[PDB]
């Protein structure tokens, strides 16, 4: 795997994300004492070839985590409707051995807009993701 | 005092029986450990079937001798 | 690698189904458009027309050869006939190198759809004689408890099912077990040590342990009625405790195949059960297990449940990761899609059926083992037929102290009699191998006189006459 | 079977394309102690009748490698996303045998530019091919 | 036939053409007559939305071989 | 010389005999270590009952040759 200091030029966004996903993961304190629940979701975007898939593997390796990887086009390619069970077992097995990081790579290939819908299995996986995202309010 | 009852699967069952009791009490003691009724049970002592109405002294069964246990229903 | 002699014969034949001209054909007489083209042997539409419920795996091997080998270049010879794995690859070819810390979708086992297997390895089990298995039920008629056995037999072609192998059995061996009225459970260590020496004598006689039988009768009142009806449509077909014993027996005996990458695939093993029909008799039935899902998950995840139709699914302890199991069933209002977020999933879905039968008595190719079928068996200690050398004065005796060779050789071809003689090992192993080959093969008259002229057979009848 | 002498006229393009197939396979030690990674993709394009599939079969039989063929209009499914499962099936089968070479002819037929379609499954077909080639860490 | 084997659900047409060349090789000499090939092989135009694939490409990989006298 | 004295129950015990010795020395050796009187000591070689008053030269008993002993068991 890749290290931690193998990224240059992105130092400003690194310090934005080191306090966001690395510091509350290793420290359950200083958020209950301050009375603020930590955020349970971040979104990275920009031009391609800028370090989207590289920075996520770098920030999760040398911190101590579970690092549940899940790819975009690899889901929804199943038959008889089992992509929801592969998503429900993804979030259930992560919280059993907390702390965990669920990195959903290429999320644009999973959730398009409702005016460009295709078939019926595309609606079934965007509403499963919106329901299961709200279930992580138990800290 | 000591006795050794062995089935056909190569499993010996330990049991502590009195030297001057009946054979029916031996079939009752092996009933409590497993849950097999003693009506279909039969005891073979070196090719000789032990009768339940007799005792341990007339058959000359000595201490910790190897016994045999087999199941055979009367009507079945 | 070399496969069986029966398996290579089914591979060479194409097994095409011819058709005739029809009114729908618009072509000439010297041709075929689509309606009189040769039918493939793997089409399931022709199968359910003749009430064949499976597609005869050697034809299923042909339908995957068309997908592996194509008209294009390819240059591969992949032949994707392998056991689908539900275990987790540890190396994972990604950044989540330990499974304690990390698992992604390319190594995660997918959710089991529970689709039924469309192909069976053994297509039709057949028997040799109705007097052979009559002794097996007679063991229950004396001690009143259930029995157990192992079936030794061979294989040959089957012309009823298109590209199908039929299962022939010759003799039944019983291991020493502890009987019980409710069920049965024996030690696997003393059986495996006993079955190792029976496989020695089965090699020279041409036999192989390919089956097993266990009884389940529950007699009603011993009068007009024969047995109760335990296994029906609403009840269980096979109990989940006997699925475990059927799964371990198939993994111990693999079937060699050149098309598989590991060298072994599609085990040819039969499990027969004596259970009785619905109405009034003790008619038997046989089903074998499925290779696609059940054969691999039995190494890690099969746990016993209190229900005979279902089996409990246990939990993961740091290496035993299992996926969710789904199946479709009807609710109180309608028919719905997959509901199972609950343990104790049924095991009757993972069984494929067989067609049992007995051949006609007027003609056959051979029978090879019908001597008496009344000799006392080797490990029938619950019954009274477990005799010493006193039986050999009663059974054969070199009949009436001077026996005719047409009446002496007809008794010597018994399976359990020959397996009782060599345990004493009086004869030489070279003279014993020609003794069992004379009893099982034809033109035995020139070699039987060689046996009676040998000094080993003379010492056998002399040591028997002085003893009781 | 055809060979290297089976086609002429493109002798400059023959010696150019022979560097990127022989050097990653015959002598891979030149990529060691130089820091860089050997590339994977070679792109040929031209008018039909120029011998694109002829040059692909000539370089396969002259090296004895595990050649594979992926066709354009063949693997393009509409059932449940089976094209996304059959592309990764061909990649793991080529990874099981070393050395290997795959060939994808008429690559414009499989997921073209989104100036016309822009909403079909071909948007998620090409993104499957992005993460499949980038995850080829087997040197 | 043209409009007969192309009206299937894109799965049996590629096996019917595989059965067509295999049966003609078994009983050589043989001819293969097809009609209405425009219904099987149309052109690519601005009105996309048809199947237009998986059948003619099967005919491309079947016809370029088989020339071993 | 080395011989293989094997009884009817398959128990083979190694004994000693001379190539020109009588069979009564073998019958006396069974009477020592097994305690069997000669009315139940029945040896059989080559399909013939070996008489107690003969030698090994008549039956051609050689080195490392097996022997078949029969022991009488009766209730009366
Ligand atoms: N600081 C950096 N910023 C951008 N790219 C980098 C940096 N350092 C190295 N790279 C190179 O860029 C590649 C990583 O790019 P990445 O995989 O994130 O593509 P992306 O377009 O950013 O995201 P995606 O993978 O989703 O397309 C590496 O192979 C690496 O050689
Ligand atoms: N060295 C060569 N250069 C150019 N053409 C050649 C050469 N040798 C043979 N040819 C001819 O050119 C044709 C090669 O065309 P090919 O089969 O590659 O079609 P293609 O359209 O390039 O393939 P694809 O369908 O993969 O694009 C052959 O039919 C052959 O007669
Ligand atoms: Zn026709
Ligand atoms: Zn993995």
């Amino acid at each position: 795997e890749v290290g931690y200091d193998d990224i240059g030029g992105c130092r400003k966004q690194m310090a934005q994300i080191r306090e966001m996903v690395e510091l509350p993961l290793r420290h359950p304190q200083l958020f209950k004492a301050i009375g603020i629940k930590p955020p349970r979701g971040v979104l990275m975007y920009g031009p391609p070839g800028t370090g989207k898939t590289l920075m996520a593997r770098a920030v999760a390796n040398e911190t101590g985590a579970f690092f549940f990887l899940i790819n975009g086009p690899e889901v929804m390619s199943k038959m008889a409707g089992e992509s929801e069970s592969n998503l429900r077992k993804a979030f259930e097995e992560a919280e059993k051995n907390a702390p965990a990081i669920i990195f959903i790579d290429e999320i644009d290939s999973i959730a398009p807009k409702r005016d460009k819908t295709n078939g019926e299995v595309e609606r079934r996986v965007v509403s499963q993701l919106l329901t299961l995202m709200d279930g992580m309010k138990a800290r | 005092m000591q006795i050794f009852v062995k089935t056909l699967t190569g499993k010996t069952i330990t049991l502590e029986v009195e030297s001057s009791d009946t054979i029916d009490n031996v079939k009752s003691k092996i009933q409590d450990k497993e849950g097999i009724p003693p009506d279909q049970q039969r005891l073979i002592f070196a090719g000789k079937q032990l009768e339940d109405g007799r005792t341990l002294s007339d058959y000359n069964i000595q201490k910790e001798s190897t016994l045999h246990l087999v199941l055979r229903l009367r009507g079945g | 690698i070399k496969e069986l002699a029966v398996d290579e014969e089914l591979e060479k034949e194409d097994g095409l189904i011819p058709r005739q001209k029809s009114k729908l054909c618009k072509h000439g007489d010297r041709g075929m458009c689509e309606y009189c083209s040769p039918l493939p042997p793997w089409d399931k539409e022709y199968h359910e027309k003749n009430k064949i419920k499976h597609i005869s795996f050697h034809s299923y091997l042909k339908k995957l050869n068309e997908n592996a080998n194509k008209k294009e270049n390819g240059s591969s010879y992949i032949s994707p006939l392998s056991e689908p794995d539900f275990r987790i690859n540890k190396r994972c070819h990604n950044g989540h190198e330990p499974w304690p810390r990390g698992i992604c979708s390319k190594c995660q086992p997918s959710a089991i759809t529970l689709q039924q297997q469309e192909f069976r390895m053994v297509d039709h089990v057949e028997f040799q004689k109705s007097e052979i298995i009559n002794e097996f039920i007679q063991a229950w008629r004396y001690t009143g408890m259930q029995r157990f056995g192992y079936m030794y037999g061979s294989y040959s072609k089957y012309d009823n099912t298109p590209l199908g192998i039929k299962a022939v059995v010759e003799a039944i061996y019983e291991p020493p077990q502890h009987d019980e009225q409710d069920g049965l459970t024996m030690d696997v260590e003393q059986v495996k040590n006993e079955m190792l020496q029976i496989d020695r004598q089965a090699q020279e006689m041409g036999l192989s342990r390919i089956g097993l039988i266990f009884t389940d009768l529950s007699d009603a009142g011993a009068g007009d009625g024969s047995v109760f009806c335990k296994r029906h449509k609403d009840s269980f077909f096979l109990s989940s405790l006997e699925v475990i014993m059927a799964a371990r027996h198939q993994t111990r005996h693999p079937n060699v195949s050149k098309y598989s990458e590991q060298g072994f695939f599609s085990s040819k093993f039969v499990t027969c059960v004596i259970s009785g029909n619905l109405e009034g008799e003790i008619d038997i039935s046989s089903y074998q297990v499925s290779t696609e899902a059940e054969a691999l998950v039995t190494a890690d995840m099969i746990s016993g449940s209190t229900f005979p139709s279902m089996a409990y699914i246990n939990d993961t302890t740091d290496e035993r990761y299992v996926p969710e199991i789904f199946y479709m069933k009807s609710n109180e209002y309608g028919i719905t899609v997959k509901e199972n977020a609950k343990p104790a999933f049924p095991v009757d879905y993972l069984l494929v059926t067989l067609t049992h039968g007995f051949p006609n008595t007027d003609t056959e190719t051979n029978s090879k083992f019908v001597s008496s079928t009344g000799f006392p068996w080797s490990n029938r200690q619950a019954m009274g037929q477990s005799q010493d050398y006193q039986e050999l004065k009663k059974y054969l005796f070199n009949v009436a102290s001077s026996g005719d060779f047409n009446l002496l050789h007809e008794k010597i071809s018994n399976f359990h009699l020959l397996l009782y003689i060599n345990s004493l090992q009086i004869l030489s192993p070279d003279e014993w191998k020609l003794l069992i080959e004379s009893a099982v093969k034809n033109e035995w008259e020139e070699s039987l006189l060689k046996l009676v002229s040998s000094a080993g057979w003379q010492t056998l009848v002399m040591i028997l006459q002085e003893s009781g």
